[PDB]
């Protein structure tokens, strides 16, 4: 009777309570995640936190190059987080060699959130404690954020954001999209809208950042590419020359 | 077919007639024998086109997933997925393949699988039906270290010799150049290699 | 491990039962009351719909009354997805026998087969039986009418009227006090109506609520007839029998 | 490693219930209000697009699929149960009869085949079952439209209207009462907007609403011309435009 | 050796005005030796009639497969099965054994229970489609009866001036097959009505 | 709280533990004493065998694996028959296909995650013996120590079983006497009936009783019974 | 309620696997072991706990080397770190056989995490009791990598498990504040046998033997190797001097 | 005889009518342009059952592939599918198709031989005609073809096998797929070989042939 909390069974109030604890394990890493879309690119930033001394800053990230074009970041314990990248990266090459194009963001989202709702429904696999935000520029619909989560949930976004202090950065984000009226970042080069993304990210969390505080992440057309400590430093000394 | 890599100065340049025959029949007079399998990464395909093409499609797909886990794949490694595939599937196979990057530690290197699927490193490498009649012009006529116009000069010649008396072998000389700089594509119309 | 949540479906209680063949009768108890009454010259199998609206589709709508062969239909009394599960393997079954002998199915062997399914659930698998009864109305050239009941414990009998789902205590007492070997398809096709219209947990027997149908040997032929009744011709009979 | 759960995780209650099943339908009633209508020469099938966030584009979440070109499908409960569950209907349609047949499923058939999927994770070991209700509208040569409703136990019923979900036993009651057999496709989009209004709290528009309809054939869909026999599909989404349009005559 | 040659036999289809029509020999041989003077090879399932000629093992077989698969059919459409799609059925059926066929010649005859049309088809042995409107033909006097057919047949033939016509197309395409012959059967298909006729013919 | 979680051998206990393990090498406790001890140039496993009857017979203890490798069983003899004609195959596989004795140390190694599976999987059960190993190969006399948690040790000498602690006290102070014991197999078997004789208590060491088993520079792996071991008594 | 700590695969409404959590108890209670990055390679040591004199001293090795060039050092219940060697050197094996180049460090530590991430995915299973320090020389330079029950895993400078974590890992913190150009090969070898010394007074009740093995670029070819006869004295020394 | 010419915006196929069974001719006016979806067409030649066999199951996972990613459907992924498939079964499935379409990325052009081969042109032929065919496109084909030029170079290369190629004959179909329109199936856009009136009704007097025995058939159950 009690064991409707062990496994994915439905308890008598049709709930699933390992999904719903699965959601939970996502923020035990205590690291807030963005993602806006620009004019040509997509930008996600990400909180970078190394507590030991002994550890290689270098080696610590939560965003993943996926393909060429899709890039991940994931709000969730790292050994699930690689678990998921594996095998994202897995289905991406296996669908460029079957149907001879590019996998699109959208489709790999999907794909992933079916993966997610299967041990959702079948009790020998538990779900992966992990929200994995997929970003590409697509040849198609253009800059795209898609979104999945442990019950097997998958959406677009015009931009969206994760963990701990994720109320804070989405209302942040959408009182600039009410004021704005338009569902994107109007600006040519994707250095600005990186600018954009962290001087949000900043006014939301009420933190200032250093150049090892920050992980970011920028998908152009045909390529997604993550930027050096150097390259965030620039970044920051460009917010710097405006407040 | 007449297809060959070379190695130079800058990196490695590969070079392709464009035909393809079912007998004596040209089924295709434009076929690109020079196939991608990583950004610098390319390979010239010789024998069965199925064979060849199935088994550039999946060294593509492995190569592909390989960057997306331990990122630029060596040359070496390229050859070493092409090998293992031609030699597993020895006896349903007919494919001889040259392997031919550019890496920015080891410059261009050549590799040449012929049927039995074994390895072989070289300078350079001839292969296909046309290869037969241009070994002696080949050894006679390569030096190491040649420059860009050098290098596509001794392919030219090689391959407009190898059109010139293999029947199998005809069209435009395709060349796929591969060096620091990028990669470059040439062509050669007949009316110009022909009269060399 | 795995161990921990398996309810083991099937295990003998210490007096002898099957828990979960017990559980599944209880289930069926709760569903729509079917009739089958065999006559002289046919049988009869009557089921009252379980839940109806005004704006459930009458027309295109059968969850009782289920065609096996030309020769052979049943009576459903539990869910209807289990049910369909069975019915699918058992139609499946009489083809299978028509391929290889060229002669329709047996009565018997039809449901002997369906039975022994069920009897599967039961020993072995650890899987939960199918909640479902069955009333099997068929005619073969060997033992002409025949009319079978199966359960979910794989048991099968013979009867010449039964009925299953809710009330077959009622109902079985009424068909024991109103039956005589040397009836008509006529006087049973009353008598399965009268017997739902004193067992029904509703206010009125009306038309909507009834499935209806009939394995004559129409005289003027010499070939059996399957007659599933259509709402209009339930609606008809219903008044004919004096219940309006 | 290796699924060790090959024994039912739904099993009778000594009551003769069956636990997951009931559970699984006490799910379906929490989910968003979704209902369908048939009319005499079509049928409409409408749900809610509850936008999870302002900054999620409610677009890129298809409530309402084509499953074949003459049959839509909508649901009240786990969205993610129904997405994997229009991936299989898909499928089946061509597994099991297009490329036996030649031709695409009759309605019944189809939902007949949804239906047996959904029985399978009632019963198959270590599975729960699908957290979802269907409403499953289409056409077919020989028995015209249909409406049928498909439960988590893989029961189904064919309607002349009903609804599903949060606010489903006031919906199906306004139904009753405008319902008609001389009904116009028209008529009863125009009775679907109007029961839909009463589920929705917030914004009613063609941004929060997903409406589709089985109705004529549409060969300015097909995007081929030459083959007379094929005239388009029956199945077509209403645009957000062509919902405001008709919101403005409520 | 060849399967086709071994028992002979053949089936012959024709359209005309608002009726279909399919003909076949009664021949059962075993190479030289004639076994059987009865062995008919058209059935029907409902309104759709189906003529297999090719090896009798398989003409059996799949007769028996077919009955099975509208028995199945009729039970879960609750409607019989139209001839188009018995058509894409048999075809699909062929296929399935593609690398070990049946070595049959079928051939679907039968009018489209709604749309009133006239339907005949024919299939090779691993079941691709030639979907005739005038005549289709089957067995070991195939280039015979395409011969007759091509010359005797005319459009739009009344059902009774269309049972001479298929008649003689069989008749004659037979005395010139050794493996075919030893009596026929022809079958005239209406809307409402289905006639069927023993021929006198040649027994040799 | 041990009741909750030795259910089975795949369930960690809150302290970090695997009561199933620990079950399993509470067998051999209850199991009879043999004893291992090793100089430079031989090998001698000493054991204790256990008689249910005065009419029923002594139970072997020691299993030969090949010509220069066997071994003394504590505790489910079929477990020791199991992972013996294993480790015979092991033993056998080497001298088939590279024509090579197997070296004691990698024989140690494979017993070891042979017993190892059977701690991390469900369903299965760790097997409920202790080995003692001895062995000749190409490095001079090898001495080892199985136990069912997977753990294999190298030693000069050791003991399992019950009161197996007298002995092992024993041999721990004679270390440097029997060590030196090099081209004297009389003296090293006496020195391992001197070390068992230390986990008496019931009975004293009898004809039947007694088994013991030597291998060396010149001697292959050979056990001694009965009249054999009279002139060690 | 409670019991979310009997299953490995069950998530506790904290969003906590207690199985793990349970696991990293054995690594706590297991000896202590460490690895040393130093400018051109990584250093591996680890404490051996003498029972008794019966132990042959150099003999019961613990530090396992992957292909030609990775050292593996772990802590906890030693045949599960076998267990895991093992299908380390399958998973190099595998990647060389169709890749020809050994195995990269990063690509080896993630198909490690792959495997123990896999043993938290069901019942069926028990996670591993053992935290894993690895690494050695590849094409680019030297990586040091600890991977803990869970199948977390990061690059580190220096890393420190089991009884005398703390100890060890407060020595390491010193020599990455007092080197920020790097240590030698030469020097960490030293260093790693003083670190040892200082993380045995955890478990001082017992001698024990010291075992210590390296993989440079310019002292072993970038192949691992065992410190042996003089480095190895010449590195006890330095500890032995130090401890007072 | 099939043929596939590009123009400046699209792609045209082309195929005569004639199924031949040895030297005699099964269908008169057969359809070998099939549809995989609604904008990739497909001509096949080779064994008839595996070109309409590979045509349909391709065609089927392309549709489910196009509902599962909400995309059109693109040339490249049935060149793909129809490779590997052909591939798989070592040249035992004979189909040779002259795949063509418009998508999302441009118009397209390929053939696909039995063994699991491709080639990319501006313009193809295969089948016993493919000779025929071929002669006509490399003697009138230029770069930048009008859609009606196009239309035109396609019919004459079809033309050529149908007079000059013993396995083609009877009429031409013609499917044109332009970057912007629905694709246009043009069933019999030409028929150049149409049968000249008979010389004689063979309409035979009621009652010539002799009749045994005579029975009415039960269709109804
Ligand atoms: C232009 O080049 C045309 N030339 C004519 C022809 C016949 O070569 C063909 O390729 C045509 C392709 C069309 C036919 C109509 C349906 C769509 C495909 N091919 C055939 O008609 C084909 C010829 C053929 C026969 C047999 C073999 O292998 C022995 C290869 C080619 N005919 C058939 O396949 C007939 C069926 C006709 O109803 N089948 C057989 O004879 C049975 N054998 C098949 C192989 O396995 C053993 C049984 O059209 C091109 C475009
Ligand atoms: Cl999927
Ligand atoms: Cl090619
Ligand atoms: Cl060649
Ligand atoms: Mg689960
Ligand atoms: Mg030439
Ligand atoms: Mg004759
Ligand atoms: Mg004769």
């Amino acid at each position: 009777a009690g064991y409707d909390r062990h496994i994915t069974i439905f308890s008598p109030e049709g709930r699933l309570y390992q999904v719903e604890y699965a959601f939970k394990a996502t923020n035990q890493t205590n690291i807030n995640s963005l993602a806006v879309r620009g004019k040509d690119c997509t930008v996600v930033i990400s909180q970078k936190k190394v507590p030991d001394k002994l550890l290689d800053p270098t080696t610590v990230s939560y965003i993943f190059c996926i393909s060429r074009t899709i890039g991940m970041v994931v709000n969730g314990p790292i050994p699930d987080a690689r678990n998921a990248a594996l095998r994202a990266k897995a289905e991406a090459a296996e669908f460029r060699y079957k149907y001879g194009y590019d996998m699109p963001c959208d489709v790999l989202a999907k794909r992933m959130a079916n993966l997610s709702q299967i041990y959702t429904q079948r009790a020998y696999m538990r779900p992966l404690g992990v929200i994995l935000t997929f970003v590409s520029v697509d040849e198609e619909l253009g800059p795209s954020i898609y979104k999945t989560d442990p019950a097997g949930y998958y959406v677009g976004y015009k931009a969206t954001a994760t963990g701990p202090k994720q109320q804070e950065i989405t209302t942040n984000l959408e009182n600039h999209f009410k004021k704005s009226k338009i569902d994107h970042i109007n600006e040519e080069s994707w250095e600005k809208v990186v600018e954009f993304a962290i001087t949000h990210m900043i006014d939301a969390l009420g933190t200032e950042f250093s150049k090892n505080d920050l992980e970011v992440g920028v998908a152009t057309k045909d390529k997604f590419f993550t930027l050096s400590a150097e390259n965030i430093e620039e970044r920051l000394v460009a917010i710097a020359e405006q407040d | 077919t007449s297809i060959m890599a070379v190695t130079f100065k800058d990196g490695v340049i590969l070079g392709a007639d464009s035909r393809t025959t079912t007998g004596a029949y040209i089924a295709n007079r434009v076929t690109d024998k020079l196939t991608r399998v990583h950004d610098k990464i390319w390979c010239c395909r010789s024998g069965s086109a199925a064979d060849t093409q199935a088994i550039a499609d999946i060294v593509q797909y492995h190569l592909e997933l390989y960057t997306s886990q331990y990122g630029t794949p060596s040359t070496e490694t390229a050859a070493s997925v092409f090998k293992e595939l031609c030699y597993e599937n020895k006896d349903n196979l007919t494919a001889g393949i040259i392997v031919a990057g550019y890496d920015d530690k080891n410059k261009g290197e050549v590799y040449t699988i012929p049927l039995g699927g074994s390895v072989h490193k070289l300078p350079y490498a001839i292969a296909g039906s046309g290869s037969t009649f241009i070994y002696g012009y080949c050894d006679k006529n390569f030096r190491e270290n040649m420059s860009k116009e050098e290098t596509v000069d001794f392919i030219k010649h090689s391959l407009s010799q190898a059109i010139k008396w293999d029947g199998s072998s005809g069209g435009v000389i395709r060349m796929v150049v591969l060096t620091a700089a990028g990669v470059e594509r040439l062509i050669f119309y007949p009316d110009e290699y022909e009269q060399l | 491990g795995s161990r921990r949540y398996d309810s083991r479906t099937t295990i003998f209680s210490p007096e002898g039962r099957l828990y979960q063949v017990e559980y599944a009768l209880e289930s069926i108890s709760h569903a729509g009351t079917a009739i089958g009454i065999m006559a002289s010259d046919g049988i009869v199998l009557a089921a009252e719909r379980k839940v109806t609206s005004t704006l459930l589709e009458q027309d295109t709508s059968t969850e009782k009354l289920y065609k096996l062969n030309d020769k052979i239909a049943v009576a459903v009394a539990g869910l209807t997805a289990d049910a369909e599960i069975l019915i699918n393997t058992a139609r499946i079954h009489a083809q299978n026998y028509l391929k290889t002998y060229n002669e329709d199915i047996p009565v018997e062997i039809l449901v002997r087969r369906l039975s022994d399914i069920k009897q599967g659930y039961t020993q072995h698998g650890g899987l939960r039986p199918f909640g479902v009864s069955f009333i099997y109305a068929g005619y073969d050239d060997r033992y002409g009418y025949q009319l079978y009941t199966s359960n979910p414990s794989g048991n099968y009998t013979g009867w010449k009227a039964i009925s299953v789902g809710a009330n077959t205590s009622a109902a079985q007492t009424l068909l024991q006090m109103d039956y005589k070997d040397d009836m008509k398809v006529d006087d049973a096709i009353e008598l399965a109506l009268k017997t739902l219209s004193k067992t029904t947990d509703s206010s009125a027997l009306t038309y909507d609520r009834l499935e209806f149908a009939t394995i004559r040997k129409g005289a003027n032929d010499g070939e059996v007839y399957q007659k599933i009744f259509k709402p209009q011709e339930i609606k008809d009979i219903l008044v004919k029998t004096g219940i309006t | 490693m290796t699924d060790r759960y090959s024994f039912s995780l739904t099993t009778f209650s000594p009551s003769g219930k069956l636990g997951q099943i009931d559970y699984a339908l006490t799910a379906v009633k929490q989910g968003v209000t979704s209902l369908g209508i048939k009319a005499t020469n079509g049928v409409v099938i409408a749900t809610e697009k509850k936008s999870s966030s302002p900054l999620a584009m409610s677009e890129t979440l298809s409530k309402v699929s084509l499953l074949t070109p003459d049959i839509g499908a909508v649901y009240s409960g786990m969205g993610p149960d129904y997405r994997v569950l229009v991936d299989k209907s898909r499928k089946v349609a061509h597994t099991s009869y297009k490329r036996i047949y030649g031709e695409y499923p009759p309605t019944k058939l189809l939902v007949s085949e949804v239906a047996k999927i959904m029985q399978e994770a009632t019963q198959s070991g270590g599975v729960r079952p699908f957290g979802v209700s269907l409403l499953i509208a289409g056409h077919d040569e020989f028995n015209g439209f249909s409406l049928y409703q498909v439960d988590p136990s893989g029961s189904y019923f064919p309607w002349k209207a009903t609804a599903i979900g949060k606010g489903s036993v006031a919906a199906k009651t306004f139904l009753e009462k405008r319902w008609n057999d001389e009904l116009e496709l028209e008529d009863a989009i125009h009775i679907a907007l109007l029961t839909l209004k009463e589920s929705v709290e917030g914004e009613f528009n063609g941004d929060t609403i997903e409406l589709a309809i089985i109705g004529d054939e549409n060969p300015d869909l097909l995007g081929y011309t030459g083959i007379p026999t094929d005239k388009g599909p029956r199945f077509r989404k209403l645009t957000s435009q062509e919902i405001n349009d008709r919101l403005e005559a409520l | 050796s060849d399967p086709s040659s071994i028992n002979g036999g053949i089936v012959v289809a024709m359209t005309g005005k608002d009726c279909v029509a399919i003909a076949c020999d009664l021949r059962l041989g075993s190479q030289s030796l004639g076994v059987s003077n009865k062995f008919e090879k058209i059935f029907h399932y409902g309104h759709v009639f189906l003529g297999i000629t090719g090896l009798a093992t398989d003409v059996t077989t799949l007769n028996e497969m077919f009955r099975y698969k509208t028995n199945l059919y009729k039970l879960k459409e609750e409607r019989a099965i139209e001839p188009e799609t018995f058509t894409q059925l048999v075809s699909s059926s062929l296929y399935e054994r593609r690398f070990g066929p049946y070595f049959v010649g079928p051939v679907v005859a039968g009018i489209n229970s709604k749309s009133g049309k006239p339907f005949i088809a024919g299939f090779d042995l691993i079941g691709c489609i030639d979907e005739a409107k005038d005549f289709i033909v089957s067995g070991t006097a195939s280039d015979q009866l395409f011969g007759m057919c091509e010359s005797l047949y005319e459009p739009n033939l009344e059902p009774e001036d269309l049972f001479e016509t298929i008649s003689q197309a069989l008749l004659n395409a037979a005395d010139r097959d050794a493996l075919s012959g030893w009596g026929a059967v022809v079958y005239i298909i209406k809307k409402d009505e289905v006639v069927k006729r023993y021929l006198k013919m040649r027994q040799d | 709280f041990r009741n909750n979680y030795d259910g089975d051998t795949v369930t960690f206990s809150p302290t970090g533990r695997l009561f199933q393990v620990e079950y399993a090498l509470e067998a051999i406790k209850q199991g009879s004493v043999t004893v291992g001890l090793r100089s430079n140039t031989h090998a001698v496993l000493v054991a204790l065998k256990r008689n249910a009857d005065e009419l029923s017979s002594y139970q072997k203890k020691i299993i030969k694996c090949d010509e220069h490798m066997g071994l003394s069983l504590a505790g489910l003899a079929p477990d020791a028959r199991v992972l013996s004609n294993y480790l015979r195959q092991q033993c056998n596989y080497s001298s088939l296909v590279f024509n090579r004795k197997l070296a004691v140390e990698r024989a140690g190694h494979l017993l070891c995650d042979k017993a190892q599976k059977n701690t991390q999987s469900y369903g299965g059960r760790p097997y409920g013996v202790g080995l003692l190993i001895i062995g000749y190969d190409k490095s001079g006399a090898h001495l080892l120590e199985f136990q069912p948690s997977g753990n294999v040790t190298e030693l000069y000498g050791t003991a399992i079983g019950a009161r197996s602690q007298g002995a092992k006290t024993y041999l721990e102070r004679t270390l440097d006497t029997f060590i030196k014991i090099d081209g004297n197999p009389d003296e090293l078997i006496k020195a391992g009936v001197e070390a068992i004789s230390q986990s008496l208590r019931d009975e004293s060491l009898t004809v039947d009783n007694l088994s013991i088993a030597i291998v060396g520079k010149d001697t292959p792996f050979t056990i001694y019974d009965g009249e054999a071991v009279a002139k060690y008594i | 309620g409670t019991g979310y700590d009997l299953s490995n695969s069950v998530f506790s409404p904290d969003g906590r696997n207690f199985q793990v959590e349970y696991a990293v108890k054995a690594v706590e209670n297991g000896t202590t072991s460490i690895g040393i990055k130093c400018n051109d390679g990584v250093v591996f040591a680890v404490e051996k706990l003498i029972t008794s004199k019966l132990l042959v001293p150099q003999k019961n090795v613990k530090i396992q080397v992957v292909d030609r060039h990775i050292g593996c050092v772990y802590s906890g219940l030693i045949p599960d770190g076998r267990h895991l060697v093992n299908r380390g050197r399958e998973e190099a094996a595998s990647f060389k056989k169709l890749y020809k180049t050994p195995i990269p460090i990063p690509a080896f530590a993630d198909r490690l995490g792959q495997y123990v991430q896999a043993h938290t995915l069901y019942n069926s299973v028990r996670p591993f009791g053992v935290s894993t320090i690895f690494g050695g020389v590849d094409k680019n330079g030297a990586h040091l990598y600890m991977l803990e029950p869970s199948g977390s895993y990061w690059g580190y400078k220096g890393a420190a498990t089991g009884k005398g974590r703390q100890s060890a890992k407060a020595e390491l913190e010193k020599l990455v504040d007092h080197h920020p150009e790097g240590l030698s090969a030469r020097e960490a070898v030293k260093q790693a046998a003083k670190i040892i010394y200082l993380a045995h007074e955890d478990n001082k009740e017992k001698d024990f033997e010291l075992e210590i093995s390296w993989c440079s670029l310019s002292e072993t070819n970038g192949l691992h190797k065992f410190v042996k006869g003089d480095l190895l004295q010449e590195a006890i020394d330095f500890a032995q001097k130090e401890i007072n | 005889t099939i043929v596939g010419v590009k123009f400046n915006n699209g792609v045209v196929i082309a195929a005569d009518t004639r199924s031949t069974q040895g030297p005699i001719v099964a269908d008169k006016n057969c359809a070998k342009l099939h549809r995989i979806s609604p904008k990739i067409w497909c001509a096949g030649a080779g064994t008839a059952a595996d070109t309409e066999a590979v045509t349909q199951l391709i065609g089927s996972n392309i549709e489910l592939h196009s509902l599962y990613t909400s995309r059109e459907p693109r040339v490249v992924s049935a060149l793909q599918m129809l490779k590997q498939h052909l591939f798989k079964y070592q040249g035992h499935i004979g189909a040779y198709l002259i795949v063509a379409g418009v998508d999302p990325t441009g118009s397209h052009l390929f053939s696909i031989h039995a063994h699991g081969s491709t080639d990319v042109g501006y313009y193809l032929s295969l089948g016993s005609g493919s000779l025929a065919a071929m002669a006509v496109l490399e003697s009138h084909w230029k770069q930048d073809l009008t859609k009606e030029e196009a239309i035109k170079l396609a019919s004459d290369a079809i033309q050529a096998g149908i007079w000059n190629d013993l396995g083609s004959g009877s009429n031409v179909d013609v499917c044109v797929m332009e970057i912007g329109k629905d694709a246009e199936y043009l069933r019999n856009y030409l028929t150049p070989n149409v049968r000249e009136e008979k010389q004689k009704s063979y309409k035979f007097p009621r009652g010539t042939t002799a009749v045994l025995k005579e029975s009415i058939v039960n269709i109804c159950d």
